[PDB]
């Protein structure tokens, strides 16, 4: 605090942190001291060290049952480091832990913006099977639907279909002036570079989401139809399909010269195709046979 | 070290060639820094010769490579990163600033022509994988190359 | 009697540390990085008081303690008193922490210097077990 510290002074305390971890056990005060240096490490600008010392904090968890409530307020410092560079998914599960601080509140504005902060990262996170059941835990809550933008958010997820992206900007472009709560848009659009990266992120998510229904419904499509469907040039569609094909999330062959493009159908020349298809379909009426049998058997014994 | 150089000109064995440079660095360690900093260039480059860029980052991430980190280890990491990303434009952009470290390569023609012959199909596997039927003229615009040698290289890929 | 024996002070406190301290305080050792010593040796009669001192350590620290005279490992046929050292160590792993006495370790510690007879060989065999 004397010289306000710098890259070197913050490094002097670094090597001294772990000296007393194994020396003695201190419940509260030590924890408060061990989080003091990373908030200076943000000013050091060196992140690779900040994540190491932050990796020493997780082995101290779970810190609950002591403090309660202060250390729950420190997660607000950790999300700052995780949200910064490479991971949008690392804040996903941790913002549900920063959602436990307004649980004790006794506060409305902080809590009301906690809900939007926890609900809006679904788009920023790349789609995964863990995300699917993640959003279902928060859905159905009694406090969550209080936000009208939440109904738009949910509408894009449930059963997909299609929507105009500019009309999406009609709902999400008002939230900058709207509020009440401007904090989520303060994180997104606060930095011009951050906001632009999440604009291209939202675009990547909606165009990736339009694709996965096309993957189930094709069969085939004309190339020029996908351009007017996604409201972008065919060159942009080429870029998009290049990243989707290298992600090998869905196999496709999209011919540009002849205009015929399609996702799947999988080849399956002979064996497995006819096997599973023909046989299981035939077993349908076979296993259902005995099922309706007893249905008529009970109906005829009810009246006779 | 010399065993490594001769094996690099022989090109017969690309495995033990990395072993010799590794042991040589173990000798140069803790005594002479100038030999230790120049020893990593050959081992990592020979691992790029083996077309395994993923292990390069793992070697430079250890505590032993952090003390010896410098302007050369970033030139090794950028070749590993361009081979992993499979982009010749990034490779050439970084090739100008690191040319000072590229001149120390005893043979600049071998490694660069073999890597170019490699990155050719590493750029082709991105354009070919999405669709089977492809025109030559529009796909040659991505790699920015005449269609003649391209068709020659593709037919070679069939062979 | 641990007070009655008089000396030797630095030996008394020394075995108190290396014997008793790993039991109660493994933390002090595991912090510095040092592995706790598992064994010790006493020898008289340059002086004497061996079985006294160590005896009052067994009846002092209490906890779990095991008494061994070197003459009970004789066993006659089939030196399975070796497997009694194995099984004995297993029950020392049962009642652990435990302490082991060893009185008159010269005979059960011999050198097998000159190859000879049978007894020395099977004794050396139980020593291989130890
Ligand atoms: N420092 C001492 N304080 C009290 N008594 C002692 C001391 N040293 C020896 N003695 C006495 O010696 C007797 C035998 O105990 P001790 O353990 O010394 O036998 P020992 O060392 O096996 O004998 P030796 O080594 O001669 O075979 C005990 O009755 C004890 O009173």
């Amino acid at each position: 605090k004397e010289q306000n510290g710098d890259v070197k002074e913050a490094a002097s305390i670094l090597q001294e942190l772990q000296v007393e971890t194994y020396g003695s056990m201190e419940k509260k005060e030590r924890v408060e001291f061990i989080l003091e240096q990373m908030r200076l490490c943000l000013a050091v600008k060196d992140y690779i060290r900040t994540q190491i010392i932050s990796k020493k904090i997780n082995t101290k968890f779970f810190q609950e049952e002591n403090t309660e409530k202060l250390k729950l307020k420190y997660y607000n410092l950790m999300i700052q480091l995780d949200q910064h560079e490479g991971s949008y998914l690392s804040i996903c599960k941790h913002y549900r832990a920063i959602y436990d601080t307004p649980c004790i509140q006794a506060e409305s504005e902080k809590w009301q913006q906690a809900l939007k902060s926890v609900v809006l990262y679904v788009i920023l996170a790349p789609f995964d099977n863990e995300q699917s059941d993640l959003v279902h835990r928060i859905s159905g809550d009694k406090k969550l639907e209080e936000i009208p933008k939440y109904k738009d958010l949910l509408k894009l997820f449930t059963t997909m279909e299609l929507m105009r992206w500019s009309t999406l900007v009609e709902d999400y472009g008002m939230e900058l002036r709207k509020g009440s709560l401007e904090s989520p848009a303060t994180d997104v659009f606060g930095s011009t570079e951050e906001g632009e990266k999440r604009w291209k992120d939202l675009k990547n998510r909606v165009v990736e989401h339009n694709i996965r229904i096309m993957a189930k419904y094709y069969t085939r499509i004309t190339m020029k139809r996908m351009a007017q469907l996604l409201d972008l040039s065919v060159d942009e569609s080429e870029a998009f399909l290049s990243n989707l094909v290298v992600n090998k999330t869905i196999f496709a062959k999209v011919d540009r010269l002849a205009g015929i493009i399609n996702f799947q159908r999988p080849k399956d020349p002979n064996n497995l195709l006819n096997d599973w298809s023909q046989k299981l379909n035939s077993l349908m009426s076979l296993v259902n046979k005995t099922t309706h049998l007893i249905a008529k058997e009970e109906m005829i014994h009810n009246l006779q | 070290m010399q065993s490594g150089i001769i094996h690099a000109a022989e090109e017969k064995d690309w495995k033990t060639a990395y072993s010799y440079f590794y042991e040589a660095f173990e000798g140069y360690d803790s005594i002479d820094s100038p030999k230790a900093i120049t020893s990593l260039k050959y081992m990592l480059l020979c691992k790029i010769m083996l077309n395994t860029p993923e292990d390069v980052q793992a070697l430079v991430s250890g505590k032993l490579a952090l003390r010896y980190a410098g302007r050369q280890t970033e030139a090794l990491k950028c070749v590993a990163q361009a081979s992993k990303n499979r982009s010749l434009a990034d490779f050439e952009k970084a090739l100008t600033d690191y040319r000072a470290e590229l001149r120390d390569d005893p043979i600049i023609s071998t490694h660069l022509a073999k890597l170019y012959d490699n990155l050719l199909e590493q750029n082709l596997i991105r354009v070919i994988e999405p669709f089977s039927r492809v025109q030559i003229e529009h796909i040659s615009s991505l790699i920015k190359l005449s269609k003649a040698d391209v068709e020659r290289k593709l037919s070679q890929m069939i062979l | 009697s641990y007070s009655e024996i008089g000396g030797l002070s630095e030996q008394i406190r020394e075995l108190r540390e290396v014997i008793e301290l790993p039991l109660t305080n493994p933390e002090l050792f595991q912090r510095v990085g040092i592995i706790p010593p598992k064994g010790c040796l006493l020898y008289g009669p340059p002086g004497t008081g061996k079985t006294l001192l160590a005896r009052a350590v067994a009846s002092q620290l209490d906890c779990n303690f095991l008494k061994v005279v070197s003459s009970s490992i004789v066993d006659k046929y089939i030196g399975e008193s070796a497997r009694l050292i194995r099984e004995m160590f297993n029950y020392a792993r049962d009642h652990q922490p435990c302490i082991i006495f060893m009185d008159e370790i010269d005979a059960i510690g011999g050198r097998r210097f000159s190859e000879g007879t049978s007894a020395d060989r099977e004794i050396q065999r139980t020593l291989m077990e130890l």
